[PDB]
C-alpha cells in the first residue's frame, strides 16, 4: 500500500542534546515505518557494527519494538558497546547483552559537544560496587565506599564521588573526542510485530 | 576491601582528575609561548598554581596506604612516584626561602647583563650578545675578557645565593630519607623490587667512572688534536704539554665543541654535506620539512601523526605583533594531543631539530596507553636518546640520497666521513668529561666531601684532571664558576645528558643490528625497516611502567649502560686521530705551562 508514518529516527539521531553514558536515554519505537536505509547509506557515520542482524535484511524483517539508547562517550570507549567487552563504560555505565540483536551506530561530535573552555555537562560512572546488568541504567550520586569505614556523605579519605566529568574539548585526540552512540535493540515478543520496513510495490 | 584494591580506586580517581587539570596547565603554557601576553601569564600562573595545590594535596593522601602490603609493581610505581614530598617535607618557611632563591637566581641568570667598563652606555645579554661572541671570535683577549667579566658578575651574584642553596636542597634530601641532594638526583635510576633487574644508587657512581674510564683515550686523541689545531690557530697562547685554555673552546661554558669545527677541519678543501641551498632550490616549506620526516617514522614502522597534530601546532615564527619562544619544543598536552612548537627555518639545523622532536612526538604517542603517573620515560636518559637517535639517521647521507636532498652522484669518500666524524665528535664526544664532570663535583658538594672554602681550589683541580681545562687567571672563593651554567643555576640534573649520549648510541647499534646494516655504524640509516621499529616501538610502549634496565634488555640485550656502542661509532676518527697523533704528545700535564 502507500506507505507513510516514518518512524521518529530525526528526534533521535538529530537531538539537539545527548543525554550522558550514565543516564543514557530510552526511546521505544513502536507502530511506524522505519527505513534503515536512511541510516544505512549515510556517510556520517563512523562505527556501524550491528550483532545479530546484518543491515540488508533490516528493511525486510520486521520488529515488536525498537529501543533506542543514546549516550554521549569518548572515542576509545566506543568499543566497548558490544556484546562480551570489558571496560569502564560496560562494568559501570551501559553493559549489552551477549544475546544482543540490534546496532551500534557511533559518530565524531567534537563540533558540537565540546567547548574552548571545557564542556563539563557529561559524565560517566567511574565507581559501582557491582557490574551493571544488561540495559540497566544507574543514576544513583551516593558516595562510593572503597574501604571499610562509612562514607556518611562526605567525600574524604577512601570514599569518593562516582560520577565523574569528560572536560571535552575541541583540541583532543581522536581517541578523547566526544562521539555520539546510538544503540538499536531489535526485539521479537509474542505480541504482533508492528515495526516494519517499507514494503516494495 | 583490601589495601591495594583501595589503592587502585584511588589512583583511578587520581588519573582522571590529574589528566584534566594536566591538559589545563599545558594548554595554559602552550598560550603563553605561542602568544606572549601578560593574561596568558596569569591564566598559566593560575593554572600552575591549582596543578601543584592538587599534586600537594594528592601527595599528603596518597602516602596513607602503606607500600609494602601492596604487590602489584605498576600500582608500587605510581604510588612511589605519587608519595615523594619533595619540598613538602621542609618547613615553611624554608621552603618559601628555598624557592625565593631558585627565583631570584632565574631572575638573575636570565637578566644578566655584562659590558665593558669604561664603556657601559650598551651592554649584551648572554642569548645572542655574548653566545655570538664565543662562538665566532678569534681575539684572545676579547674572549678573555668576556669571560672573565660574565663569570666575575654572575659568580660573585651567586655565590652566596648558592651557598645557602646547597644547604637547604641537603636538608630537604635529608629530611625524604636521602644521603644528600646528589643521592636524590641518583633515586631517578633506582630501580627496586625487580629480581636481577634491580639498580642502586651508589652503583650510578661506579657505572659512569666505569664508562668514562673507556671514554677517556678517544678524549685524549680528540684533546690533543683540538690542541694542536688550536696552537696553529693561537701560536704562544697553547702550551705542547698543558691544558687547554678554558675560554678558546667555542662556547660560554665549555659545554659543546661544535664551534671549533671551522678551526679544526681536517679536510677543508674537500665540500661540505650541507643541503640547505638544495631545499631553497626547490622551495621546501616548513611543512614539507615535517612531512618528510612523518615519511621517515612510517618508513620503520611507527604511527603518523595526529590530524590535531597538523591543525594545532606552531611550525613557522608567528610575525612581529604576535610574540613567541623561539626555542623548538615538543608538548604532549596530554588527552592524545601533540604539538610542536618549532620557529622553523629552511635550514639543514632545523630539518634535523624535526627530526628530533618528532622523535620526541613519537616517543609521546606510544606510551599514551599507559596511566597517567607513568607517561615519562624509564629513567631521564631514554627522552632524550630517542630524539638523537632520529637525529642521528636523518642526518646520514644515505638518508638524504634517499629523499632526494642530495645529489646521487656525490662521492661518499673516507675523508668526508672523518671530518664529519669529527664534528660529531666535537658535538657529542667533547661533552662528555665536562658533564662528568659537573656532575662529580655537584654530587661531592652536596655529600660534603669539599668543604664551602675549598670549592673552586678542588673544582679546577677536577677540570684539569678531567676536562684537561686550564683556567686562564686563579680564581678565589669569592667567584662561583659552575653556577653560570643555565642547568645548575636552575636546578636541574646534569647526568642525563651522559646517560643519553651513551644510551643514544647503543640505542643505535640495537636498531642498525636490527635492520641488518653491513658497513660503518655511522654510515647507517634505519629507514624502510619495520623490525628496527618494531624493536623501537616495544620499549617506547612501555614509558615508565617498566625498569629501565628491562627496557634497555628490549633493545640492546644488556642490563647496563654500555660505551661500545659509542667507541665502535667513532672508530674511524679514532684510528685517523691516532695516527695523526704520532709527532704531537697525547694526554696532558696538570701543571701551570700554559698559562696562569
Ligand atoms: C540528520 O542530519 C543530517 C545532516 O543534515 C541529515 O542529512 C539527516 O537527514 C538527518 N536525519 C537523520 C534521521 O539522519
Ligand atoms: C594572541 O593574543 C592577542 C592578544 O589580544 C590576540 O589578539 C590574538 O588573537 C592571539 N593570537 C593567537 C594565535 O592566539
Ligand atoms: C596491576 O594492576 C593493573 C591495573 O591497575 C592490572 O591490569 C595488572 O594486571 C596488575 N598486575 C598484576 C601483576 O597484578
Ligand atoms: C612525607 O612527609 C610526611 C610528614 O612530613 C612523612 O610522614 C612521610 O613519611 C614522608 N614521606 C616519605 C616518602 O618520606
Ligand atoms: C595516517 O595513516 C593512515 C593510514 O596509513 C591514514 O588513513 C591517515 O590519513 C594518516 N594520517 C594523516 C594525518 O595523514
Ligand atoms: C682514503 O682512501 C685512500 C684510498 O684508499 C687512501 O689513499 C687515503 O690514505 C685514505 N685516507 C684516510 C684518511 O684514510
Ligand atoms: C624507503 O621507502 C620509500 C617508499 O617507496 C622509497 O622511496 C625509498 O627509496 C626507501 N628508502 C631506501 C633507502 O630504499
Amino acid at each position: 500500500p502507500n506507505i507513510t508514518n516514518l518512524c521518529p529516527f530525526g528526534e533521535v539521531f538529530n537531538a539537539t542534546r545527548f543525554a550522558s553514558v550514565y543516564a543514557w536515554n530510552r526511546k521505544r519505537i513502536s507502530n511506524c515505518v522505519a527505513d534503515y536505509s536512511v541510516l544505512y547509506n549515510s556517510a556520517s557515520f563512523s562505527t556501524f557494527k550491528c550483532y545479530g542482524v546484518s543491515p540488508t535484511k533490516l528493511n525486510d524483517l520486521c520488529f515488536t519494538n525498537v529501543y533506542a539508547d543514546s549516550f554521549v562517550i569518548r572515542g576509545d570507549e566506543v568499543r566497548q558497546i558490544a556484546p562480551g567487552q570489558t571496560g569502564t563504560i560496560a562494568d559501570y555505565n551501559y553493559k549489552l547483552p551477549d544475546d544482543f540483536t540490534g546496532c551500534v551506530i557511533a559518530w565524531n561530535s567534537n563540533n558540537l559537544d565540546s567547548k574552548v573552555g571545557g564542556n563539563y555537562n557529561y559524565l560517566y560512572r567511574l565507581f559501582r560496587k557491582s557490574n551493571l546488568k544488561p540495559f540497566e541504567r544507574d543514576i544513583s550520586t551516593e558516595i562510593y565506599q572503597a574501604g571499610s569505614t562509612p562514607c556518611n556523605g562526605v567525600k574524604g579519605f577512601n570514599c569518593y564521588f562516582p560520577l565523574q566529568s569528560y572536560g571535552f574539548q575541541p583540541t583532543y585526540g581522536v581517541g578523547y573526542q566526544p562521539y555520539r552512540v546510538v544503540v538499536l535493540s531489535f526485539e521479537l515478543l509474542h505480541a504482533p510485530a508492528t515495526v516494519c520496513g517499507p514494503k516494495k510495490s | 576491601s583490601t589495601i591495594e584494591e583501595q589503592a587502585k580506586t584511588f589512583l583511578d580517581k587520581f588519573n582522571h582528575e590529574a589528566e584534566d587539570l594536566f591538559y589545563q596547565s599545558s594548554l595554559a603554557s602552550w598560550n603563553y609561548n605561542t602568544n606572549i601576553t601578560e593574561e596568558n601569564v596569569q591564566n598559566m600562573n593560575n593554572a600552575g598554581d591549582k596543578w601543584s595545590a592538587f599534586l600537594k594535596e594528592q601527595s599528603t593522601l596518597a602516602q596513607m596506604y602503606p607500600l609494602q602490603e601492596i604487590q602489584n609493581l605498576t600500582v608500587k610505581l605510581q604510588l612511589q612516584a605519587l608519595q615523594q614530598n619533595g619540598s613538602s617535607v621542609l618547613s615553611e618557611d624554608k621552603s618559601k626561602r628555598l624557592n625565593t632563591i631558585l627565583n631570584t637566581m632565574s631572575t638573575i641568570y636570565s637578566t644578566g647583563k655584562v659590558c665593558n667598563p669604561d664603556n657601559p652606555q650598551e651592554c649584551l645579554l648572554l642569548e645572542p650578545g655574548l653566545n655570538e661572541i664565543m662562538a665566532n671570535s678569534l681575539d684572545y683577549n676579547e674572549r678573555l675578557w668576556a669571560w672573565e667579566s660574565w663569570r666575575s658578575e654572575v659568580g660573585k651574584q651567586l655565590r652566596p645565593l648558592y651557598e645557602e642553596y646547597v644547604v637547604l636542597k641537603n636538608e630537604m634530601a635529608r629530611a625524604n630519607h636521602y644521603e644528600d641532594y646528589g643521592d636524590y638526583w641518583r633515586g631517578d635510576y633506582e630501580v627496586n623490587g625487580v629480581d636481577g633487574y634491580d639498580y642502586s644508587r651508589g652503583q650510578l657512581i661506579e657505572d659512569v667512572e666505569h664508562t668514562f674510564e673507556e671514554i677517556k683515550p678517544l678524549y685524549e686523541h680528540l684533546h690533543a688534536y683540538v690542541r694542536a689545531k688550536l696552537m696553529n690557530a693561537y701560536p704562544s697562547y697553547i702550551s705542547p704539554i698543558g691544558c687547554l685554555p678554558a675560554h678558546l673552546l667555542g662556547d660560554m661554558w665549555g659545554r659543546f665543541w661544535t664551534n671549533l669545527y671551522s678551526l679544526t677541519v681536517p679536510f677543508g678543501q674537500k665540500p661540505n654535506i650541507d643541503v640547505t641551498d638544495a631545499m631553497v632550490d626547490q622551495a621546501w616549506d616548513a611543512q614539507r620539512i615535517f612531512k618528510e620526516a612523518e615519511k621517515f617514522f612510517v618508513s620503520v614502522g611507527l604511527p603518523n601523526m595526529t590530524q590535531g597534530f597538523w591543525e594545532n601546532s606552531m611550525l613557522t615564527d608567528p610575525g612581529n605583533v604576535q610574540k613567541a619562544v623561539c626555542h623548538p619544543t615538543a608538548w604532549d598536552l596530554g588527552k592524545g594531543d601533540f604539538r610542536i612548537l618549532m620557529c622553523t627555518k629552511v635550514t639543514m639545523d632545523d630539518f634535523l631539530t624535526a627530526h628530533h622532536e618528532m622523535g620526541h612526538i613519537q616517543y609521546d604517542m606510544a606510551y599514551a596507553a599507559q596511566p597517567f603517573l607513568l607517561r615519562n620515560g624509564a629513567n631521564e636518559g631514554f627522552h632524550e636518546a630517542v630524539g638523537e637517535i632520529m637525529s642521528l639517521s636523518a642526518a646520514t647521507p644515505k638518508h638524504l640520497k634517499s629523499i632526494g636532498l642530495l645529489s646521487p652522484d656525490f662521492q661518499e669518500d673516507n675523508e668526508t666521513e672523518i671530518n664529519f666524524l669529527l664534528k660529531q665528535a666535537l658535538t657529542i664526544v667533547g661533552t662528555l668529561p665536562f658533564t662528568y664532570m659537573l656532575e662529580k663535583w655537584r654530587w661531592m658538594v652536596f655529600k660534603g666531601e669539599i668543604p664551602k672554602d675549598q670549592w673552586m681550589k678542588k673544582w679546577w683541580e677536577m677540570k684539569r684532571e678531567i676536562v684537561g681545562v686550564v683556567e686562564p687567571v686563579p680564581h678565589d672563593e669569592t667567584y662561583c664558576d659552575p653556577a653560570s651554567l643555565f642547568h645548575v643555576s636552575n636546578d636541574y640534573s646534569f647526568i642525563r645528558y651522559y646517560t643519553r649520549t651513551l644510551y643514544q648510541f647503543q640505542f643505535q647499534e640495537a636498531l642498525c643490528q636490527a635492520a641488518k646494516h653491513e658497513g660503518p655504524l655511522h654510515k647507517c640509516d634505519i629507514s624502510n625497516s619495520t623490525e628496527a621499529g618494531q624493536k623501537l616501538f616495544n620499549m617506547l610502549r612501555l614509558g615508565k611502567s617498566e625498569p629501565w634496565t628491562l627496557a634497555l634488555e628490549n633493545v640492546v640485550g644488556a642490563k647496563n649502560m654500555n660505551v661500545r656502542p659509542l667507541l665502535n661509532y667513532f672508530e674511524p676518527l679514532f684510528t685517523w686521530l691516532k695516527d695523526q697523533n704520532k709527532n704531537s704528545f697525547v694526554g696532558w700535564s696538570t701543571d701551570w705551562s700554559p698559562y696562569a
